[PDB]
């Protein structure tokens, strides 16, 4: 049993037509000090898959650290490693859920919300997440922390369910996303400007965007408030 | 007297380890393998003999890479050298978790080195059938 120290927001993540778009702002938070800036919190495992990961930060290098070892383990005495038998976004995400399982049922669990989003080799769409309790589930889109509460209101307006998915393009899924972050940078007190962005297609691949900047913000309206209830002035 | 080459650990009264020796004497029964050093790498190659139209070409692969700058190739009894390899690699992810960078190719020699020679100190355990060739790039 432990306590986050340093740690990470929100992620949020949806699914399009052709792939999984999943982001995460770049802030590694120490309390209610914003201290660390140049945090990547996407995961990427090979060239399908990529994984999202908030809560303690020196659990997720820990997390990273395993992610990088299933790669070079896969490919000991596999001729196949880039191909037919290459890591499935599904295989990730079972071995992840497996450890979170273990580690909360021998008490002393990774203090995460991860969400791994990614392609499977048949062109299936993957997306699911995992937690320091071991819970495992899966949606048209999912958030961890605050982008649940109210990043999905947002991005379940684009896919409310199943059928909604074929009907969605990258467009249209990368600015609900998009728009998401700035929503969270408005009302989440541990988040950054700055995120990180990555899309999953089953034609283009992985497209990896670093160092995005919320954009296109309203603050002008705050010059007319004044006060906290009677103050004119 | 005689029997010096019976007992894995012992030393024959003229200083050597039979043992090892007859071990050798698997490694030259096997197929030929080598390894050409260039200048920033090097190359790996060995022989694959056709025991029949039944050998699924391609696919018995003897080359081993050990984490992923790495590469072993030998010569003997096949199973005793995945096991030295099996070892290597172990070796090399206790080494990067460490120490964060992958392991140099000396640090990866002695590696095995060491564990190689430790089984020529008990007769408990036969010393292993194979010579192996391996090596890859590193900060220098």
């Amino acid at each position: 049993t432990q306590q986050p120290i340093v740690t990470g927001t929100s992620v949020i993540s949806m699914k399009y037509d052709n792939g999984v778009i999943i982001a995460a702002d770049n802030l590694g938070s120490y309390g209610s000090l914003l201290r660390f800036n140049g945090v990547e919190r996407l995961i990427p495992v090979g060239d399908n898959t990529v994984v999202g990961i908030s809560g303690d930060i020196s659990d997720m290098q820990h997390i990273e650290r395993l992610l990088k070892d299933l790669v070079t383990e896969n490919a000991y005495d596999n001729p196949l490693a880039d191909a037919e038998e290459a890591l499935e976004p599904s295989y990730i995400f079972e071995y992840l859920a497996t450890v979170m399982y273990q580690r909360r049922s021998k008490m002393n669990p990774l203090w995460n919300a991860i969400i791994v989003a990614g392609v499977q080799s048949n062109g299936d769409q993957f997306l699911r997440y995992v937690n320091l309790l071991g819970v495992t589930y899966s949606s048209p889109t999912l958030a961890t922390g605050f982008g649940a509460h109210m990043a999905n209101p947002l991005l379940r307006k684009v896919v409310d369910r199943e059928s909604d998915i074929p009907k969605t393009t990258v467009q249209v899924a990368e600015e609900a996303i998009v728009n998401a972050m700035r929503v969270l940078y408005y009302r989440d007190a541990r988040s950054s400007r700055n995120f990180s962005l990555a899309i999953i297609d089953k034609n283009t691949g992985l497209t990896f965007k670093k160092n995005l900047q919320v954009e296109n913000m309203k603050w002008d309206f705050a010059k007319d408030i004044k006060g906290y209830g009677t103050q004119k002035i | 007297g005689t029997g010096y080459d019976l007992s894995n650990s012992v030393f024959s009264p003229d200083g050597r380890n039979f043992q090892v020796e007859y071990a050798v004497k698997a490694v030259e029964n096997g197929t030929t393998s080598i390894g050409i050093k260039c200048n920033d790498g090097v190359v790996f190659a060995v022989e694959k003999l056709i025991t029949s139209k039944l050998l699924v070409p391609q696919k018995n692969v003897k080359i081993q890479v050990v984490d992923r700058h790495i590469g072993c190739v030998y010569s003997g009894l096949i199973p005793d050298g995945r096991h030295l390899v099996n070892r290597g690699r172990e070796e090399a992810a206790s080494f990067k978790k460490l120490y964060k960078t992958p392991i140099p190719i000396p640090a990866f020699a002695d590696r095995l080195g060491q564990y190689v020679q430790a089984h020529t100190l008990y007769n408990s355990v036969r010393p292993f059938g194979v010579s192996t060739i391996f090596g890859g790039v590193d900060k220098n």
